[PDB]
């Protein structure tokens, strides 16, 4: 009958897409370095003398009180008794401001809220360097969120490729066909596609339309990879619940187009509760490793974030639980992987 | 589906390919070569050298690449593949189409001929072979006679290459399955699976007993295939690149070779380390075609992307290097001239007017209206020319062009074939009065104006030439017509008319309904009483002034104060008095929303 | 030019678009070929999602350019 030292955040209406991406967030390698390093240069430059830095101090705010309240459950712990958890109130002012579709108390998407928080710093950290450079923390969801994609397309009347070079924040991946694992997945994304039929490459080369075949290969590597799984399908449009078979390391040098020995760990996933694509609950597992023995007591063990109740569960339970072989009822939305 | 009208701008006659050449087929006995282009005309060709102009006739029917043609029935009759979807029988010796045979659902790419059974097979994209026997496509008409159509399943992917023996008793598939399927015709039995190919298969040969067979892919490699044993007796590597076309000897020991890497080898098949490079090519080979006058071939003609069939001497073949670099040929022989295709088009802001260059980097002038060819301007910069024309005028969108025959096609659809409601004076036509023309409209009762359910004949502006072709299709390529202009008075042409013209061109060019107008709403505002207004997309700039000064503040002619008392402006611009509102919408707005003018007095 | 959009089960379809299009064009273009409303899609290029309003040349899609639908998982 004892809490955590672990915090976790509030409901606040219908608040558990944010909670999940911000909890998952938090918990990234370098994400809350990086936030508070922005936020000593907009300190700075406000001593010195906006809407964009609006989301940069809602952030610091925010990890500011998760990381202050955790301490103080710590020398504290009678202080607090029924539950230990803040809110994002700011925070989520601050998105329906840069954002109204998130005005009121409806539910959203996860992925999207995690792209326009990622976006949004990405903005305001470009505009801070242009600003900058006017008069190694500038690249932070660049390092640590995005990767450089090459597109190949193969005519099969003359042969001849073509190259397109893409980013990504995400890897899109579908569940199911038109017991499959992410390999399976990872490969339907990525490996060679024939184009045929209805959907026929136009060639500047042939000047006519032909059969091609396209392959996706990954250039540069970001330090997290966000696999977003697309547990949704147009029957109009239900939900695949029913999870594939998510490794604990992946390694994507198959897709690569230069050979790398780089593994990646899965540290966090976030997950849909519902058999809706328009209502559910979100819910967030992070693996912990590092920010008091307490605290190294959890090391390799899986946290489970509801709205504001925190549990703690082993790695072979999680897994279990996230495998397809019984039903799970949560199903992985969102995979987050990191290099080892 | 949905139905289209397309049209090509050409001339009368096209002697000289306008695109590379697909396929070939020679006919010993009077002589006579053909080529099956990639503009969609089908050409005949004299091969003896004293024959100062080799052209002998033009067989057009196709509407799109023409893939395979082979000749049958002791070079009477040549069956044509194409992209179109269709295959076709034809007169050899005169030149003319008898059958149309639309069983295909997708490109056609392959055809194979058995000489003893005199049986012909088509393969496509659709995954679908067919198997034909010529005796019995002597049919004239579908309502004269049907046909009944044998296939073999089994592709799980699209066929690009097709081979049966002489015996026709065995018939193998290329895919890009990288598997070849073989199939016994007689009794449309699956038989083997030959498996080791790594890429797609282009070139499949069978010897005439049907034991062994070449196969040629993408991957570089040549494989000689035991049938019996159902096994790859023999791997040959001598291209860097795909190979794309095959070609073997009679006694079935010298396989010629071509393909992406523009080089032609010669290898032993019982002996690979000889092997003698025939000649360097200057575009990738696709065909391949020799000279079987001889027990070894006196000669070879390939074709390539380019326009230009050559035909290489093979005297001289017999050294001791393994990997010779000579040729053995620097010069062809005979040499079949060739046109140049348009490669980039431009259509100018009139929406009538086309600016082209061909691979020959001539520049051209073209008026779709008239579907003719205004002028030549030389091997000018495109863009510079592109430049030097601009005109401040807005037309919408009513035509597509497709530049796949080297040739303009125009396409005209539903959707936006009627978007362009222009006025005469501006359109070039006149009358002592402008009235406004839909050029779509005019277009359509050019195209079949011969057609007498379209008579009281024409549009009463323009003409397009008679022999411009018409064809009506699908999206997609699947072809349901083509005629000449001047031949939709004929009857055969009269009934395919009346099953295959969509009721969206009946309306306009049989029922002479006239198509809706297209109108924009746009605010009218004070600039240092304020309504919303709609007015056609054509009107000028003039008749807003008009309205706005004669209405607004109204307190000798009187449209002579109208011009110079009221002055309109668009995000801080003057406009043009003659300027319509369409022009004004396009270019002097770049913000969004709906159109805002302002007025002030001089 | 013509666009690349890999639908919800990976496949690959081709869309005819011009420049100077709106997003929601392309979205009609994708109920037309997929069957999905153009309320309930989500496009995205280059990890952006492409907002109503704006045109293609706003997000420097070119020829061959690959989009990404995927729909809103609420929550
Ligand atoms: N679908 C959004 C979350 C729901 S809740 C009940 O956790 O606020
Ligand atoms: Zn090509």
């Amino acid at each position: 009958e004892n809490l955590l030292p672990f915090v976790g955040l509030n409901n606040l209406g219908n608040t558990c897409y944010l909670n999940s991406i911000l909890q998952v967030l938090y918990f990234c390698p370098g994400f809350k370095s990086g936030v508070k390093h922005l936020f000593n240069i907009i300190s700075r430059k406000k001593e010195a003398l906006l809407a964009s830095y609006e989301l940069i101090c809602s952030l610091q705010s925010l990890i500011i009180s998760v990381e202050q309240l955790q301490a103080s459950f710590l020398l504290n712990p009678e202080k607090y008794t029924d539950e230990l958890a803040t809110q994002p109130r700011r925070l989520l002012n601050t998105l329906r401001e840069l954002n109204p579709m998130y005005e009121g108390y409806l539910q959203h998407d996860a992925q999207e809220v995690l792209q326009c928080i990622l976006g949004n710093i990405q903005e305001t950290c470009q505009l801070l360097k242009k600003e900058e450079v006017k008069n190694i923390g500038f690249e932070l969801v660049e390092k640590l969120f995005q990767g450089q994609l090459v597109l190949r397309t193969r005519c099969l009347e003359c042969e001849s490729l073509t190259e397109r070079r893409e980013d990504f924040q995400d890897i899109s991946v579908p569940v199911q066909e038109d017991m499959k694992t992410l390999r399976w997945a990872i490969s339907q994304f990525a490996s060679v596609e024939r184009i045929v039929g209805e959907d026929k490459y136009f060639c500047e080369n042939c000047h006519h339309y032909t059969e091609a075949e396209r392959s996706l290969l990954f250039d540069k590597m970001p330090e997290v990879i966000t696999i977003h799984l697309k547990c949704f399908a147009a029957s109009g449009l239900s939900k695949i619940n029913t999870p594939l078979l998510t490794p604990l390391k992946l390694s994507l040098e198959e897709w690569s187009t230069k050979p790398t020995n780089d593994s990646y760990g899965l540290f966090a996933v976030v997950m849909h509760s519902g058999i809706t694509i328009s209502s559910g609950h979100y819910t967030a597992s992070v693996k912990v490793t590092d920010l008091v023995q307490s605290l190294k007591e959890y090391e390799g063990k899986w946290l489970l974030f509801d709205d504001s109740e925190v549990k703690v569960t082993e790695e072979k339970d999680f897994l279990n639980s996230l495998s397809p072989s019984t039903s799970p009822t949560s199903t992985p939305y969102l995979l987050f992987y990191k290099k080892l | 589906r949905k139905v289209q009208v397309s049209y090509v701008i050409r001339d009368e006659v096209e002697k000289y390919n306008r695109n590379g050449v697909n396929a070939l087929q020679l006919d010993p006995a009077l002589n006579r070569l053909f080529t099956a282009g990639r503009d969609s005309i089908i050409r005949i060709w004299s091969v003896n050298q004293h024959k100062q102009d080799p052209y002998i006739a033009s067989m057009e029917h196709h509407t799109d690449w023409v893939n395979d043609i082979v000749l049958c029935c002791n070079g009477k009759t040549l069956i044509s593949a194409s992209s179109d979807t269709t295959v076709k029988v034809w007169n050899a010796h005169k030149g003319f189409c008898m059958s149309t045979l639309r069983t295909h659902k997708d490109y056609v790419k392959a055809l194979a001929y058995a000489k003893d059974k005199e049986l012909v097979a088509s393969a496509g994209l659709d995954r679908q072979i067919f198997l034909w026997d010529v005796n019995t496509l002597t049919a004239l008409t579908a309502s004269n006679n049907t046909v009944t159509t044998s296939s073999l399943s089994g592709n799980k992917d699209s066929i690009y290459s097709l081979a049966m023996n002489q015996l026709g008793t065995i018939i193998v598939s290329g895919s890009t399955e990288k598997v070849l399927r073989v199939w016994d015709p007689r009794t449309c039995a699956k038989l083997m699976k030959l498996k080791g190919h790594t890429d797609n298969v282009k070139a499949l040969l069978l010897n005439r007993d049907g034991t062994q067979c070449l196969s040629g892919s993408s991957d570089g490699t040549i494989r000689l295939w035991s049938l019996g044993q159902q096994r790859c007796i023999a791997t040959y590597r001598v291209h860097d690149e795909g190979v794309w076309a095959l070609q073997v000897n009679d006694a079935f020991t010298h396989v010629y070779s071509g393909g992406r890497d523009r080089k032609i080898y010669c290898t032993d098949l019982r002996n690979p380390d000889i092997r003698v490079l025939i000649c360097e090519e200057k575009a990738p080979v696709l065909k391949m075609e020799l000279d079987r006058s001889a027990d070894p071939p006196p000669a070879i003609w390939v074709a390539t992307t380019k326009s230009t069939v050559n035909k290489w001497t093979l005297k001289g073949i017999h050294n001791d290097c393994t990997n010779p670099i000579t040729p053995l040929c620097t010069q062809p022989d005979q040499v079949i001239k060739g046109g140049a295709s348009i490669i980039q088009c431009h259509i100018l802001n009139d929406k009538r007017h086309i600016l082209t260059k061909d691979t020959n980097n001539n520049v051209a002038y073209w008026d779709v209206l008239k579907a003719c060819k205004v002028e030549d301007l030389g091997k000018v910069d495109f863009e510079d020319e592109i430049k030097k024309r601009f005109k401040m005028v807005y037309v919408p969108n009513w035509f597509s062009v497709d530049l796949k025959t080297g040739m303009l096609t125009i396409t005209l659809d539903e959707s936006d074939c009627f978007a362009a409601w222009v006025s005469a004076k501006d359109a070039g036509f006149s009358s002592g009065s402008d009235p406004k023309l839909n050029l779509g409209g005019l277009l359509l009762q050019a195209l079949l104006e011969y057609w007498p359910r379209t008579h009281v004949k024409g549009n009463g502006y323009f003409q397009v030439p008679p022999h411009t072709p018409v064809i009506f299709g699908e999206a997609g390529g699947r072809t349901l017509f083509r005629l000449l202009c001047r031949d939709s008075g004929g009857e055969t042409e009269s009934m395919l008319l009346n099953e295959t013209v969509p009721q969206w061109v009946i309306d306009i060019t049989v029922d002479k309904n006239m198509p809706k107008f297209n109108k924009i709403p746009f605010y009218l505002q004070p600039h240092a009483k304020k309504d919303r207004l709609s007015a056609s997309d054509m009107l000028q700039v003039r008749k807003v002034m008009e309205h706005v000064y004669e209405k607004i503040i109204n307190l000798e002619d009187i449209a002579v104060l109208a011009e110079e008392k009221i002055e309109l402006l668009c995000q801080d611009q003057v406009l043009d008095p003659n300027m319509d509102l369409r022009t004004v919408k396009h270019f002097i707005w770049k913000s969004g929303g709906d159109l805002t003018l302002h007025y002030r007095q001089k | 030019m013509q666009i690349f959009v890999k639908t919800l089960t990976g496949k690959t379809i081709t869309l005819e678009v011009e420049p100077s299009d709106t997003i929601e064009n392309v979205k009609a273009k994708i109920q037309d070929k997929e069957g999905i409303p153009p309320d309930q899609q989500r496009l995205i290029f280059a990890g952006k999602q492409l907002e109503d309003g704006r045109t293609l040349s706003d997000y420097n899609i070119q020829k061959e350019s690959t989009l990404h639908l995927v729909l809103r998982l609420r929550g």
